[PDB]
Order: C-alpha cells, then sequence, then structure tokens
RNA sequence: GUCUGCGGCGCGCGGGG
DNA sequence: TAGATCCCGCGCGCCGCAGAC
C-alpha cells in the first residue's frame, strides 16, 4: 500500500528496489506539470482468494495455460503439416449427403467424416439466398465432397437448420478446421448455431496473413498502384491484399491461380450450377488445395513470429462467436425498414411541395431575384321533355376530334408545355412510365434539390463545375460571399476551403445541422424537415444492406437444450435463431478483428432510424449476457509503457499520474477536462487524445480541429502549438519525443525501430513488411499505432486465455465469447451467472498485472486492478439503462433491466455452493 | 396574426363552415357551433369515407353497426350535473304527490357510441362463427355537455355535438398487446397521409387509473396540440359487466381455445380532425410568396374540378361543357358547376376563389375548343395552364384521383 | 307472406332478440337498430339517393341540420318531443305539470332547455340564407339532407301507463326553393322524378303508387305508400308548404329572404320532399321477397355483390388466390364476402341456399381447377345456372353487371 | 431533308465504410 | 492512426433512329 496508491498482492516475491535516484526524478518531475501534494481519496483494501498459479511466476502460469489450451489443436495442425495429399478425384459424385473419395477415385457415401483435421471451403449461389451449394474438403486420409442435396427439386422457403452442412461428430473430441475466410465456411457447417458449446475451433488463414506480413491500408494504394512522393519500393514483394491468388502466389511458389470468368455463383441460377457442376468443383477443389499450401507454409511461420503460445488459444477462443436473436431479429428488419419507407415518402413529398412552389416566381419574372433559383432555365416552350338535352352528342361534344400532333401526347415530345425546363424535367412522362402526379424523379441526389432545400452558408450553389458547393464563406469581383447573390463570377476562386476536394472531406454535414450554418431559412414549414428527415435516415440508407440479409438460422424444438424448458419462457410459439458475426480474427495491420456490421462504434443514438442494432441481440431462456468494458485500455497501456521506460512506480513519468488520479467527474482527466479547457470544442477531445497516444502528426492534427469549426489556419495547429508543445513534445535533440515533457512516447518509437518482435508483452511480430530493417521507410505514425493496437489485441488475448482456464477449471456453463471494441461480452447460464461476473474482475487483475510484469516492473495502481462495473444483462447495450428511439419504447422489446453489480460480486465464492445460496 | 384568423375567412365565406360571425376555437373544438357549411359536410363526407375504407373496408372481420342516440329509459343508474342539486330552496313543496326528481327514470342521449357496440357484440358473433378477433364500426354523432365556466352566463349546460368514428376490436388477451399496437400504427400512419406537415400528428401513451394502457393522437394547432382520437384497452371490464348472468354465452373461440375476449375502443373525432386537416392545408414570415390556398389532399378535397367558359363568340356553343360535366358526373367525379354566373369576373378573381375553396384543376372552354377542342387546364398544386384535349379528360381525372389515393 | 321476420332475424338484417321486433314496432323507430346487412343496405339506398337527387341536379348542395335546437324561450305550442333535449334525462312531452318553483317554467322545463328535432325542415329553413349567398341569388335551388329524426310513440302499452318512446326514423329530405310561379311545376317534376327513382330498384314496381291530399297549410300535397301486404303506408311525402313559413322564420327585416328568379325579386315559395328510408329499406326488402327463399333485391341495392369460396382441395396453396382476388375486388370497390376462410366444410347446398339467403348476386368457388388454368366456377342469384369463367376477368364481368342493371 | 422527339455507347465528378 | 476503392449515383458528350414542316 502506499507509495502514492499500490495494491494489495498475495502473489510474487518481496523485491521492492525502486532506486533512490529513480524515486528522487519521480518526485523533482511530478513537482513540474501536475501537482505533486495530493492525499486523493485510498480505495477501500480488498481481500481475496485467487486459484493456485502455476510456476514460478505468473508469465509461466499464462504459458503453461496457453499450452493446455492448444495442444489439442496444435497435435491436429501438425497432423495436416505433414499430411501427404492424395490425388484429385478424376470425376466428382453427384450423389446426396458426404461422399469420401479413396485411392483410385473410388467414391464411397458416408454420413459424416471422422477426421481430426481438414481444411473446408463451402460455395453458395445468391439465387435460392445463401444456401451452401457445394463443398469440397481434404484431410490426411483422403478427399470428400457434399453435394448439399440441392439436386431435388422440392420448395422449403429458409427457415431450416439442416440445409447446411455437417462436420461435427456426435462421440457417443478435438476437431480442428482450417480455411480461408472460415469464417463464411463455419456459417455452413451446423452445430455451431447450436446454444451449447462445441470443442470444434476454426483457423484462418487470413488471420496467420495479416499477423504474418500484412498490407497496411496507406501502403494498398501504392501496392495496387505497382501490381513530396519520395518513398522506398522495398515492400512489396513481402505483401499481398488478403486475396486468396495473390496470397498463394506470394506465400507458395506455383502458377497464379486461375479465377473463373462466369462467375456463376454471384451472377447465375442452380440450372447453371447442374451443368458447370464438374468446372465449378473442380475450381473449388483447387481453392482448397492453395488454402492447403498455404496453411502448410504459414503454420511454422506463424509459430515462429508468434512464439509466445497465447496467441494461438486466443485465436482459437475469438474464432467462436455467438449472437442469439429469438425471433426479433426479422421483426426489427421489418420496422426499420418500414419507418425507413415512410420517411423517404414523407421528405420526398416535402420535395415535391417546395418544386411545386417555386413555380410561382415566374409569374412576374420574380426568380430573377431569387438568391437561389437565379440560374435555372425557366424556359417554357409553346409551339321527350329531357331527352331533346339528356343525350345530345351525350359524348362531350364528340365532333371535337383530335387533329394534328398526336406525337406529344405520348411519350415525351411536347412534354407539359409552359412549365419551366426544369420542372418539365423532373416530371415523368404523361401516360406510359406508370405516371405518378407532381414533380416526381425528384431526390436528395440532384442538383436541384440544394437549390429547393438548405441553401444555408449565405450561398449553396451545389453545382458541379469543379468546385460542387461553392463559396468563400467567411467575412471580407463583387457578390463573391455577399447576401444577396447575382454574382458576376468574372474570375472563380475558391476561397476559404482552399484544400477543395484534396482532404478526406467525409459525413461532415451530418453534425453540422445542430447550429453549424446548415438550415433551409425562409420556407419554415418544409426546409428543415427534410434535413432532420435526412439525418435521421442516414444511417440506415447506407446500412440497410448489410443489416438485413444476414444469415439467421433457427434451431429446431428438439434441438433445444433442457434450459429451455421448465422456464416460463417456452414455446411461446417462439423462433430461436442465431447469428453468426462472420468476423475475421486479424483483418486489419494487426490482429484486431474486423467486422463492419458488428465489431463498429455505435449504439442506439436518439434522432437516427437504424440506431439500436447491438440491441436485440436476446439471449435464450435459462441464459444472460455478462459483459465489461475496459477503463482507459489504450491510454492506461501507453502510460504504463511510458512508466515503465522512466521508472519503477507508476506515478512517475506524469502521465500515467493524470491517469490514475484524474476523474471524469471533478477531475482533470485528459478525456472532456484537461484538452477541452486547452481546446475549444468539448467532448471532442477524446478523439484528440486518442489521435496523439496513437501516434499522429500536428497537420493531421491541425486538420482535425479545423473540422471541429471553422477558423483560420492561424489558430489552427501551425501557431497554437500548445498541445503539441506539450504532451508528445516531438523532435527533441540534444539530449543523449525523448524527454522533456510529461509523456513518454519514445518507448513506441524505439520499440518501433529494434527489429525485435516489437511486442512488449508476449512478443508477437510485426508485418515483414513495414520493419525498417526490411525496408527503410518514414512511416513512423503507423509503426507506433501498430505497437499501441498490439498491446490491446495482446490485453484481448490475455482476457480471453484467462476467462477460458477459469470456465474449464470450474463447472461455470459459460463460453461464447463476443469482443467489440474493447467490450467483452459472454453469455452464461442464469444460474452461475454472478460467479462469471467475478472471474471476469480476476481477469482483470492478472491481465493488467501481466502488464506489469514485463519490462521490469512489479507493481500496479489499486483503482486499475479492477473493472468499473459487470454488466449482467438480457440483452446487448453500451449502458443497462438505457432505451430505443425507433420503436415505441424498450418495453416493446423484451429488453429487461440488469444489475452492473460492482461490489456486489465481490462477496461470493469460486466454487459451486456460494454464501450457501446454491443448492 | 395570420394563423387560426384569416383562416376562419375563407372558411364561413367559403362555405366550408357555418357563417355566424362566430369566430370562436373553442366553440368549433366544442361541438356548439351553429353547422358545417356544404363545402365543409362535403369535405366531413370524403373524410369517413377514407376512414370506412381504410378501417372497416380492405380489412376482413370488421363489420358495421348502427347505434340508436338514445339509451332506454329506466335501469340508468347516474345523474347529470345540474340535475343533483338539492342543497336549500326546497320552500315550495305545493305540488300534491315516473315524475318526482331523482333522475326521473328518464333516458339520456349517447355520450359515446361504443356502448351500443358492446351491446351488439353478442348478435355480431355469430356471422364469424366466433372467431375471436374481430370489429365493429360505426361513425356518428354523439351528444356532450359544455358550459364557459362564467356563473351560469348561459344557465343550463349547452349542448355539444361531435362527429365520433370508433371501432371496437375485440381480440384475445394473449394479442392484446401487439394488436394495441398494430392499430396505433396504423391510425397514427391514415392520420399522418392527407397531411401536407405529417409532423403535426403526434402520438403519445397513457394509462387509466385502473393500470389499463392507451394511446392518445393529437394534431399540433397553431395554439397547441389538441386530441383527436384515442385508444383504449378497455380488458373487458365492461364487456362481462353488461353480461353477468353468465360466461358460457359468451365465451369465443380463439384457435382451438375458448376464451373471453378483451376489448380495445379506438375512437376518432372527425370534426376536429376534419379542422386539423384544414388548419394542415393552409400555410407565413418573409415568405415572399402570398397566393392564400387551400392545398387540401386530393383524396379528400370537396371538389375536385371546376368547370367554367370564357371568350365564347356563341353562348349556344356553351353546351359543349353540358354532357362533359355529365361525363364527370360519372364515376363520382364532383364538378363545381360555373359557366352559369355570367359575370364579368376576370380570371385571376376566379383562380383565386378556386384555390380558396380547394379545387383540384380549372377547366375552361375557350372559343378553340369547337375546332380541335383544347380546353385550358390550370393545376392548382402549381399555377400552370396545360391545353390537353377533351376526350383524355375523364381518365385522366380518374388516373389523378387514383395515383393520389396510394402513394 | 309471413315468416319473413324470421328469415330477417337470421342473416342479420334486423337485429333483435326472438320475435322483439315482431310485426309492430318497425313501421315506428322504437325497435333495435339494424344488423351489419341492413345497415350496409340502408348505406347503399342511401347512396343511390344521394346520386339521384344531389350530385346529377347541379343546384342541390348539403346542408348542416343539428340533432338539437335550443331555442331560448321556445314557444309552448309543439309536440315536444323532448321538452328538455339537453345532455342526458330527457323528460319526453311532460304536458301540463310543473307548477311547483323546482323545475318550474324558468330554468328548466316549458321548453327553455332545448328541443330534439323531428323534422329536417327547420335546418334548410335556417341555413336558406348562406345557401343564397353560395348560390348567388339564383332563385331555384334545394338543400338536400339525409339524418335522423326522433318522434313520440303512443299506445303500444309498455308498461301500464303509456312511457312514450324515441322513435327513430333516417328520413331523406329535400328543401327546394322555388319561385311562386310555377312551383306546382316544380310539385309534379319532383313527385314524378321521386316516384321514377322509387319504382326504378322495384322489382315488382306496380305496387309503388301516388296520392294526392289537401291541406290548409300548403297549396298541395302527394303522399307514396307502396301498398305493403297488409296495407297502405307511407313512405314518402312532398307538400307544397309555401313562402308562409319562411316568412315566420327572420320576422324583423325586409327585402333579405326573397331572390332574384327572371332578374325580378321574389320571396320563394318552399317544396318539403320528406322520404323514410327506413320505411324504404322494408319496403325494397319485402318485395324482394317471393319456391325457395331468396331475397331478389336490386343489383345495386344489394349489400354484398359477390362471395368467395374453396371447393374441396388442399387447404393450402389456395388461400393465396382467394386473398389476391379479394384484394382486387376491394380495390375495384365491390364488396365481397370473405367465404373463404370459413372452416367445416358446411354443406354445398346449405351453403348456396344461405348465400341466396343474404342476397348475393354472384357465388364465386375456387377450386384446383384455377390452380391449373385460373377457371372459377360462378353460380347466379336468380338464374341459378352453374358457369366457368376465367378468374381475370371476373372484376370486368362484376362491373359491367352493376353497370346494366343501373341502367334500364 | 432540319433541330425536334426516341435508343445505344462512352466520359467526367463525387460520397460509402 | 487508418483510410479505403470498387460502387452506385449523378452529371456531360457522340452516335444513330425517327418525323413533321
Amino acid at each position: 500500500m502506499l507509495s502514492r496508491g499500490l495494491h494489495e498482492q498475495i502473489f510474487g516475491q518481496g523485491g521492492e528496489m525502486p532506486g533512490e535516484a529513480a524515486v528522487r526524478r519521480s518526485v523533482e518531475h511530478l513537482q513540474k506539470h501536475g501537482l505533486w501534494g495530493q492525499p486523493a481519496v485510498p480505495l477501500p483494501d480488498v481481500e481475496l482468494r485467487l486459484p493456485p498459479l502455476y510456476g514460478d511466476n505468473l508469465d509461466q502460469h499464462f504459458r503453461l495455460l496457453a499450452q493446455k489450451q492448444s495442444l489439442p489443436y496444435l497435435e491436429a495442425a501438425n497432423l495436416l503439416l505433414q499430411a501427404q495429399l492424395p490425388p484429385k478425384p478424376p470425376a466428382w459424385a453427384w450423389a446426396e449427403g458426404w461422399t469420401r473419395y479413396g485411392p483410385e477415385g473410388e467414391a464411397v457415401p458416408v454420413a459424416i467424416p471422422e477426421e481430426r483435421a481438414l481444411v473446408f471451403a463451402v460455395a453458395v449461389c445468391l439465387a435460392e439466398g445463401t444456401c451452401p451449394t457445394l463443398a469440397v474438403a481434404i484431410s490426411p486420409s483422403a478427399w470428400y465432397s457434399w453435394c448439399s442435396q440441392r439436386l431435388v427439386e422440392e420448395r422449403y422457403s429458409w427457415t431450416s437448420q439442416l440445409s447446411p452442412a455437417d462436420l461435427i461428430p456426435l462421440e457417443v473430441q478435438e476437431q480442428l478446421v482450417v480455411g480461408h475466410n472460415v469464417s463464411f465456411d463455419r456459417a455452413h457447417i451446423r452445430e455451431q448455431y447450436l446454444i451449447q458449446g462445441s470443442r470444434m475451433r476454426f483457423l484462418d488463414t487470413m488471420s496467420m496473413h495479416m499477423a504474418i506480413s500484412g498490407l497496411s491500408s496507406f501502403q494498398r494504394s501504392l501496392w495496387i498502384a505497382a501490381k513530396p512522393a519520395i518513398s522506398s519500393w522495398d515492400w512489396l514483394d513481402i505483401s499481398s491484399v488478403n486475396s486468396l491468388a495473390e496470397v498463394h502466389r506470394l506465400y507458395v511458389g506455383g502458377p497464379p491461380l486461375e479465377k473463373e470468368p462466369r462467375e456463376l455463383f454471384v451472377k447465375g441460377t442452380m440450372k447453371d450450377i447442374r451443368e458447370n457442376f464438374q468446372d465449378l468443383m473442380q475450381y473449388c477443389a483447387q481453392d482448397v488445395w492453395a488454402t492447403h499450401e498455404v496453411f502448410q507454409q504459414q503454420l511454422p511461420l506463424f509459430l515462429e513470429r508468434c512464439p509466445h503460445p497465447v496467441t494461438l488459444a486466443g485465436m482459437l477462443e475469438m474464432g467462436v462467436s455467438y449472437l442469439p436473436v429469438n425471433q426479433n431479429w426479422e421483426r426489427y428488419l421489418a420496422e426499420a425498414q418500414g419507418t425507413y419507407e415512410e420517411l423517404q415518402r414523407e421528405m420526398k413529398k416535402s420535395l415535391m411541395d417546395l418544386a411545386n412552389d417555386a413555380c410561382q416566381l415566374l409569374s412576374g419574372e420574380r426568380y430573377k431575384e431569387d438568391p437561389w433559383l437565379w440560374d435555372l432555365e425557366w424556359d417554357l416552350q409553346e409551339f321527350s321533355e329531357e331527352e331533346e338535352f339528356q343525350q345530345d352528342v351525350m359524348a362531350r361534344a364528340c365532333l371535337q376530334k383530335l387533329k394534328g400532333t398526336t406525337e406529344l401526347l405520348p411519350k415525351r415530345p411536347q412534354h407539359l408545355p409552359g412549365h419551366p425546363g426544369w420542372y418539365r424535367k423532373l416530371c415523368p412522362r404523361l401516360d406510359d412510365p406508370a405516371w405518378t402526379p407532381g414533380p416526381s424523379l425528384l431526390s436528395l441526389q440532384m442538383r436541384v434539390t440544394p437549390k429547393l432545400m438548405a441553401l444555408t452558408w449565405d450561398g449553396f450553389p451545389l453545382h458541379y463545375s469543379e468546385r460542387h458547393g461553392w463559396g468563400y464563406l467567411v467575412p471580407g469581383p463583387y457578390n463573391d460571399v455577399d447576401i444577396p447573390g447575382c454574382w458576376f463570377f468574372k474570375l472563380p476562386h475558391k476561397d476559404g476551403n482552399s484544400c477543395n476536394v484534396g482532404s478526406p472531406f467525409a459525413k461532415d454535414f451530418l453534425p453540422k445541422m445542430e447550429d453549424g450554418t446548415l438550415q433551409a431559412g425562409p420556407g419554415g414549414a418544409s426546409g428543415p424537415r427534410a434535413l432532420e428527415i435526412n439525418k435521421m435516415i442516414s444511417f440506415w440508407r447506407n446500412a440497410h444492406k448489410r443489416i438485413s440479409s444476414q444469415m439467421v438460422v433457427w434451431l429446431p424444438r428438439s434441438a433445444l437444450p433442457r434450459a429451455v424448458i421448465r422456464h416460463p419462457d417456452y414455446d411461446e410459439e417462439g423462433l430461436y435463431g442465431a447469428i453468426l458475426p462472420q468476423v475475421v480474427t486479424a483483418g486489419t495491420i494487426t490482429r484486431r478483428a474486423v467486422e463492419p456490421t458488428w465489431l463498429t462504434a455505435s449504439n442506439a443514438r436518439p434522432d437516427r432510424v437504424g440506431s439500436e442494432l447491438k440491441a436485440m441481440v436476446q439471449a435464450p431462456p435459462g441464459y444472460t449476457l455478462v459483459g465489461a468494458d475496459v477503463d482507459s485500455q489504450e491510454l492506461w497501456i501507453a502510460a504504463v509503457l511510458g512508466d515503465a521506460h522512466f521508472a519503477g512506480m507508476h506515478g512517475c513519468t506524469a502521465f500515467g499520474w493524470m491517469t490514475l488520479q484524474g476523474r471524469k467527474s471533478r477531475g482533470t482527466d485528459l478525456h472532456s477536462k484537461t484538452a477541452t479547457t486547452v481546446g475549444i470544442s468539448r467532448e471532442h477531445a477524446k478523439i484528440f487524445n486518442y489521435g496523439r497516444i496513437y501516434g499522429a502528426g500536428q497537420p493531421f492534427a491541425e486538420r482535425l480541429l479545423m473540422q471541429f469549426n471553422h477558423r483560420l489556419t492561424q489558430q489552427e495547429a501551425a501557431e497554437k502549438a500548445q498541445q503539441m508543445y506539450a504532451a508528445t513534445k516531438g523532435l527533441r535533440w540534444y539530449r543523449l519525443k525523448g524527454g522533456t515533457e510529461s509523456e513518454m512516447f519514445n518507448k513506441l518509437e524505439s520499440i518501433a525501430t529494434s527489429d525485435i518482435p516489437r511486442t512488449p508483452v508476449l512478443g508477437c511480430c510485426i508485418s515483414r513488411a513495414l520493419e525498417p530493417s526490411a525496408v527503410q521507410e518514414e512511416f513512423m505514425t503507423s509503426r507506433v499505432n501498430w505497437v499501441v493496437q498490439s498491446s490491446a489485441v495482446d490485453y484481448l488475448h490475455l482476457m480471453l486465455v484467462a476467462m477460458k482456464w477459469l470456465f474449464e477449471e470450474f463447472a461455470i456453463d459459460g463460453r461464447f465469447c463476443i469482443s467489440i471494441h474493447d467490450e467483452v461480452r459472454y453469455l452464461v447460464r442464469e444460474e452461475d451467472r454472478y460467479r462469471a461476473a467475478l472471474a471476469l474482475q480476476i481477469t482483470n487483475l492478472l491481465t493488467r498485472c501481466m502488464f506489469a510484469y514485463k519490462l521490469g516492473l512489479n507493481d500496479l495502481p489499486q483503482s486499475v486492478a479492477f473493472f468499473s462495473a459487470v454488466d449482467i444483462d438480457r440483452c446487448l447495450r453500451k449502458e443497462v439503462t438505457m432505451d430505443c428511439k425507433t420503436p415505441s419504447n424498450p418495453t416493446g422489446m423484451e429488453r429487461r433491466y440488469g444489475i452492473p453489480q460492482g461490489e456486489a460480486l465481490d462477496i461470493y465464492q469460486i466454487i459451486e455452493l456460494t454464501k450457501g445460496s446454491l443448492e | 396574426e395570420g394563423s387560426e384568423a384569416l383562416l376562419e375567412i375563407c372558411q364561413r365565406r367559403h362555405f366550408l363552415s357555418g357563417s355566424k360571425q362566430q369566430l370562436s376555437r373553442d366553440s368549433l373544438l366544442s361541438g356548439c357551433h351553429p353547422g358545417f357549411g356544404p363545402l365543409g359536410v362535403e369535405l366531413r363526407k370524403n373524410l369517413a369515407a377514407e376512414w370506412w375504407t381504410s378501417v372497416v373496408v380492405f380489412r376482413e372481420q370488421v363489420f358495421p353497426v348502427d347505434a340508436l342516440h338514445h339509451k332506454p329509459g329506466p335501469l340508468l343508474p347516474g345523474d347529470s350535473a345540474f340535475r343533483l342539486v338539492s342543497a336549500e330552496t326546497l320552500r315550495e313543496i305545493l305540488q300534491d304527490k315516473f315524475l318526482e326528481n331523482v333522475l326521473k327514470t328518464s333516458g339520456k342521449l349517447r355520450e359515446n357510441l361504443l356502448h351500443g357496440a358492446l351491446e351488439h357484440y353478442v348478435n355480431c358473433l355469430d356471422l364469424v362463427n366466433k372467431r375471436l378477433p374481430y370489429g365493429l364500426a360505426q361513425i356518428g354523432v354523439c351528444f356532450h355537455p359544455v358550459f364557459d365556466t362564467k356563473q351560469i352566463r348561459n344557465g343550463v349546460k349547452s349542448i355539444g355535438e361531435k362527429t365520433e368514428a370508433s371501432l371496437v376490436w375485440f381480440t384475445p388477451p394473449r394479442t392484446s398487446n401487439q394488436w394495441l399496437d398494430f392499430w396505433l400504427r396504423h391510425r397514427l400512419q391514415w392520420w399522418r397521409k392527407f397531411a401536407m406537415s405529417p409532423s403535426n400528428f403526434s402520438s403519445s401513451d397513457c394509462q387509466d387509473e385502473e393500470g389499463r394502457k392507451g394511446n392518445k393522437l393529437y394534431y399540433n394547432f397553431p395554439w397547441g396540440k389538441e386530441l383527436i382520437e384515442t385508444l383504449w384497452n378497455l380488458g373487458d371490464h365492461e364487456l362481462l359487466h353488461m353480461y353477468p348472468g353468465n360466461v358460457s354465452k359468451l365465451h369465443g373461440r380463439d384457435g382451438r381455445k375458448n376464451v373471453v375476449p378483451c376489448v380495445l375502443s379506438v375512437n376518432g373525432d372527425l370534426d376536429r380532425g376534419m379542422l386539423a386537416y384544414l388548419y394542415d392545408s393552409f400555410q407565413t414570415r418573409k415568405k415572399n410568396l402570398h397566393r392564400k390556398v387551400l392545398k387540401l389532399h386530393p383524396c379528400l378535397a370537396p371538389i375536385k374540378v371546376a368547370l367554367d367558359v370564357g371568350r365564347g363568340p356563341t353562348l349556344e356553343l356553351r353546351q359543349v361543357c353540358q354532357g362533359l360535366f355529365n361525363e364527370l358526373l360519372e364515376n363520382g367525379i364532383s364538378v363545381w358547376p360555373g359557366y352559369l354566373e355570367t359575370m364579368q369576373s376576370s380570371l385571376e378573381q376566379l383562380y383565386s376563389k378556386y384555390d380558396e375553396m380547394s379545387i383540384l384543376f380549372t377547366v375552361l372552354v375557350t372559343e378553340t375548343t369547337l375546332e380541335n377542342g383544347l380546353i385550358h387546364l390550370r393545376s392548382r398544386d402549381t399555377t400552370m395552364k396545360e391545353m390537353m384535349h377533351i376526350s383524355k379528360l375523364k381518365d385522366f381525372l380518374i388516373k389523378y384521383i387514383s395515383s393520389a389515393k396510394n402513394v
């Protein structure tokens, strides 16, 4: 305890040699920068009984845990590595089910393959949905084929679980599976959608490809281009673009893999597949062979580049995710689409009304003085008492007949003469193309909609004259930025926005509706609503394709476990299903998982139609989601790395001091307290702070500050050097980034340029393409981002292995890890749910301590040794006490309220009989 | 200030409401107005037709029912507000000896029409073979008591009239919640239809003192939100109350089980909704548009097209309008019969008059119509004039209305 | 002639318990309301009346008449069906009485609170001025309205001393203001048109008749009876009441209630046409009766036009076609009885008998042959010939049949 | 035959994550 | 940091097919 605040521990030797010089340096550094005298509020002491560790340290403990987890699958991988492949069969069978191809092309029908290791590949035809159509697999014994039983002409209309393949023996034990994009394949394997866990684990050669000589995002534009612009070109011979053909060519020496030109899978029909059965089967077998070769060449490279066994166990555990829905998913997709349609109609009706009202300014040439619509055409082109009268002509004076013309009426030769030219363009043809009244064919994307709506900033000429929305848009020929308009345009000027489209400039008008000089103005009735409708709609507009068409598999009644029975929520005409996230265990330059529709930073936000996507992940009866978010993961990691480079005590480098002592409420933390006070914007500083620990540069800081508000370049990050002067005081010389400020990021640069594996915790290696030794380059920022994100994914792996070990040690029905933006959620049975929380807290004790064990450290602050809270809910959401916007309320869904626990979970024990409550 | 005061002019003036110089919003909201003008009656009729088509038509298991405007005499507990006075002033009992003063065993006018539907449930159960999910719909006038709350300025309670459209839906208790949500959504969408600013039609959730839930729909008038429609989940309390003798006769079949249905009542005010649509159709500051016009939806505007003549060398050739008028009278296209006033009215005044009357199209027959007949067609939405041809007018109008009916 | 009321009670043409409506009490409004089929038949009849009288005349406009007349200090000489007629607690007629200070002539009673209307003429007379303002002073024009009116009932002892009852009648009224000259010509014109309209939908128009009557309040009067099987009831009344009633209203001021006829200012003469839509429905339903039990209502008045059903075949892959046809028919404005979802597979002969008793123009049956080549079965209501016809053209055939029936 | 409606075919410019 | 490029979606032409004056 004491020593400026440290934790209570039951493991580790006495040691405790802080060093008088180190303590003196820390103290004299703390006198400057942050204040030194701070008694603070010491936290309550916690006494706990951790389970027996293995080895003389905790590093050996984690090593043994990783080996124990990975041995049953490492043996299978080694078996596949040295396996001898027999020749491919001459003719592929057509019989339903699984067919084994023994030597001489001997086809034998079998129920399932009895193999401990294989490479799998599954193909789908988009015509009949996403159901699999054919699959070919290889093993050390022989080859296997599966024809998907689609040969029969039978209607099923989706909503089935027998459609995918079968690969898990009933065993009434290891089941390693390898492949390329193996997540997609395991979506069509079946028995992975069961609520019960399974012993089969999946390896994706893409994640061994990203880990070994991965390709950066910036480097991709030059890699494709060569399949202050001076740069080295020594890195293109070691990196690929994640495609199967390029990866096989780079990693395996052989001819390039041919690609099928017809591409009947994406565009075709089942009849074409039947006609092209043989060639497509051969292509699939070729892809499987290529993947097998890449896996064989990469497995020893994978072990060498990641010597620590924990990485492989983490990838194995990461590859098994599970997202139950319980019949609300397809219901959620219909409501969202309906609301999208009504808002589109409502905004479409508003635009038509604006267009109709815009016709009035031609009555007296009043559009000449209109600042908005002055430049349009407005060109109109001309070119028997009752029997005697009861009938009369009887056909509206039938003597009148059509003389001449008879061409203008049909189609659009004389389309609505007299109307304005632009209005004529908007309207459809009179009769033929399913005529709808009014100025239809008008949408947000046309050049005239801004001319009818918005027109803010004092100008909004949304024209495509090489400048998009023109304007100087600031104070000081004539009418350059004047309100009335009617500019002469004697000489064009792209003032104000000098970058033009040089900047990324993406999605910047959605938050500029709130003030931001973005509104309609004179209308006051239908102008602003259209902008507000667009603001609600923009998310779903471009996310409905991915969010919809998610492959949902509904389990049958018989396959349900005994957890569902005996519970009140049983058989209410209920359809239980699961969504496999189809997430690559590593899809970026680092090992961070990538998923475009499940690993994104978004939550249930108001005024957004498609929000609350993360919700409606409803666990089945008898189960609940226990989850936790790591408090300040990368900030703390960078701070402790700097501290370790500086001294032993964590409160030494003066960055960790603010990280630990600083608080969001009544505290000068870098998130919304310190940087906001130094800067201008509020709550955007938590992005600016991350944009310096991830290792950006001053130009990027200036650009990012510019996107926050409208200021001139002098007040950008060129003269306003207060942030770059402080924090990352870079370009420090005459000292032998190093020193002279409160943040120690020089360690990250030293790690990058050290030629080691460059992972200070578990020693996972860097991509060969970005090494200075392999290729000298000035991509320092990318490398420091690489190391910090590496530490993050190294942290996630440690939690995953620890949680797996703690679950398998005891009789805890908890599995199916899900990682989303530094937030781990597991599905656990209710009867043990509190215990599932407890272990999670203990995980953060070891994981943090592991980060505190290497690099010559032996102590950790008390506060960071535990999670702030553990959310135990029945659905996935950022916080327990939140609601939804588009539906009536969360009560519309079956979303009850959980219990974040906190200190309550710490009162129990890790044994099955907690405080006598159980049994 | 041009809102709710400039609109009333060009309403009683264009005979969309009873003209007496009322100029009272509270009178209209309470139902004590003298009445609606012929255009107002037509607009209310169109709105009732749309409600009927959307609720009971295009919806199986919904049937009509009629409830009397008055209820029987006896077995009527309770009493009126002013009839409940016995505090003092009993000096004169000179009268010798129903009669009496304790409610006189007298009948009452109906305040809500759901009582009649609940009475008719048992008879209306045989036509669905006791299939539980089914509704009874009815549009009718309801009588309410209203007063200024000024001493007794009007003395006896004033009596207000409101055309209420009620659907009473009997549903299984298990499925009551989703049916309630579906009805709320459907009614909200229907109201948001025919609206230039559908956002002004808002909804909210409410709960009864018995814990029963329901929804309230409001229209945002210029002065504030006013209730238009109410949905309530009665939960078979009153249905069981009116039939306490036995429940075997009351059991209906849902799926394969006999159960007492739950009752959901949705009641909307057609007069308040008609006023809401009138306000919505009308438009303010720095607009630079002017041109007062009631932009009512084509599907419920009172008059569709206006016929007229102009620059007629022969008024004997005005007979061309006749028959064509009749041609529009077939298939139910309503026409304003003009070309009869024979006044020196300029085209601009006629156009303004037709705009204020919510007339979609102005058809003018000119001297050049006798040969290669062309009839100047002007549009309400945009003030531009077409030529078109005679023989294609009717279908075009039909098509226009049809295209307005859906999207 | 007899046993008709039982057929009315069944199939819900008249809503009520066993023999509650009975023979009497139907002429008066003191009876339970109509069933859904009766309500729809009334709606169709009212629509036909509106089309024939209002829309086709181009000089008759709707008028809104309230169900109550507050009548500040109302005169003491009237029927007084509802002396109170305020919110609840209607005190009937209460002849004499009200001698005590409590509930004296002042405050309540003495018709001070208001009255419930018994005729639609007063509202038209009140809207007369505004409707001239709308017509621009062109004298010959009318005001039409369909609405409920309340009358007193007597005799028919209910309990001991007569307690009376609110006879409710849905009446269609036209008030026609025409110049005093040629007022009789307008009377004959309207009498002829109304009689033709009433005979248009009649299976046996000879039953519909007319008679003349003379009184002192009006110059001449006509009455339409229909000659019900028991006798001649009264279904419509036309009165040439005269300008005198218009004069009693607006007693003050002059040159305000006169309008322009023939470029001459004249005080109009009013004719009142009043038809009983309830009794009209009863008359049409009676004449539709006729040795199978079938109600041969007119195609333009029948509550249900066509009906859908399934004949044998699989339960599934047949509701789709029936639902599509149902949606198409309703989109085209033809009322259809959805009998396809009916379970238990009722007897075919019993089904046809029930469908005929409900007065359905055509019975449509869908079988597997529709799935083969889209050929439904079709049975006519009156000819009872069954024929095969294409499913796609059913809507066209039905609308053509309706139009042909409408035309004479 | 004219620029007047009706097709093909190219070309730009920008957002998406 | 990391930033992204095929991918629609919206604008321009040139080349031809028709057609009434």
